[PDB]
């Protein structure tokens, strides 16, 4: 489990 | 015929939204629409297909995070469609 | 009522699988999407699709791709396919090097700029985040 | 279930363009929606009816200007849809 | 498979219509929308749901009825549906007076703030311009 | 035929 950036 | 006309995109995720990703597994979003193309791309039209990734995507995933934030997170694609006529693989 | 699916090849579908960023990106490795990428082709193979896996492209590699297979002639092909699997943010996708803009990725395939794909369908598929908002859910 | 799920959006038209109008009958893609519910409600999925409504506004829609940038124009709906199942107005 | 649409109501049909706007917007007055409103009307009454007309509203006055409709119980209700006739841009609506974002208009319908409507269908219509690029067409 | 500003 993971994201496709950090805001 | 309009130049935009006859365009479908096939978005992972709402607008605005992270889209998620199974180490493993692949994406929830890929893994689902392969299944549901293997299992009716000869009996239904694409949008219908697209509409059980859909409901795929929303009910069979949930984000495992080690992470406050990240955990217990749902998702839904979203269909854009320009197209002008029923789609079959046939 | 229905597109005419009965061409002699039902036609291209091109899968780009980026996995791997420059530290200048700062966007971190996309584990699992070999997978994706190998689920998508033997997917895409047996519904007649002719698939080109690519991997880890910069984004004027991602431009450049795209022009090509919008010169290539598609008359005796049916639909165009294209899955895009990367980073992004909202209209936005990432070469391994940084964004582009989505619509000129597609405005390589508009009707007046890739006449052999005029009146067929033009299929995009896009595993990639559209910006960073989170689904917390429902009780149901 | 995601909080964004079984929502449609059918916007009038293309993201980024103007949606065209009839100052007589009324939007192009108004007119079409409805003579396409009236004829099709009974039998087809949502989905389906909205297609045919794209196809009717790429189709038969041109737009007469007396400006010469806003002459012979045409227009596309876009169809975005969340939705998890099919929907039948019977 | 198939949302129920066997519920004792077929729903809510909100017409939003907007024709005359203050100087301050610069936008033009939308001759035809009577047309619109009224063509809406009688094909959302004969497919069973309940139509209201509210016409030319400000921005505050479209936020108000869509937070309101979302505070009516919808559970004897199949589906809603809620029809937007105005000016606007990419993401955007306009009042009488001035713009607001759609999202704000759609988050009052969520399904963690509209508990009647979870899991139900959510139609939004939206005839409104959504930025400024003109179709050229091409020949077939 | 209207449209629904001027850029």
């Amino acid at each position: 489990d993971e994201v496709x950036a950090a805001a | 015929i309009p130049v935009e006309a006859d365009f479908l995109y096939a978005y992972s995720t709402a607008p605005g939204y992270y889209s998620w990703r199974n180490s493993k597994d692949g994406s929830w979003f890929i893994q689902s629409l392969c299944a549901m193309l293997k299992q009716y791309a000869d009996k239904l039209e694409f949008m219908h297909i697209l509409t059980r990734v859909n409901r795929k995507v929303a009910t069979e995933f949930e984000s495992f995070s080690f992470d406050a934030t990240f955990h217990a997170k749902k998702q839904i694609p979203c269909i854009v469609s320009m197209l002008t006529k029923e789609l079959y693989f046939y | 009522n229905s597109y005419k699916m009965d061409y002699p090849e039902m036609g291209l579908c091109i899968i780009i699988n980026n996995k791997n960023f420059h530290k200048s990106t700062g966007m971190t490795s996309r584990s699992g999407t070999d997978v994706d990428a190998a689920n998508l082709r033997e997917t895409f193979r047996n519904l007649k699709y002719e698939v080109r896996n690519k991997n880890d492209l910069t984004r004027e590699e991602i431009v450049e791709l795209m022009r090509d297979v919008s010169k290539e002639d598609h008359s005796k092909r049916s639909s165009f396919v294209c899955v895009l699997l990367s980073h992004g943010e909202e209209g936005i996708i990432f070469g391994t090097n940084g964004p582009v803009d989505l619509k000129k990725i597609t405005n390589f395939f508009r009707g007046d700029r890739c006449r052999s794909l005029t009146g067929k369908p033009k299929l995009f598929i896009i595993q990639a985040c559209r910006g960073t908002e989170l689904d917390c859910g429902i009780e149901t």
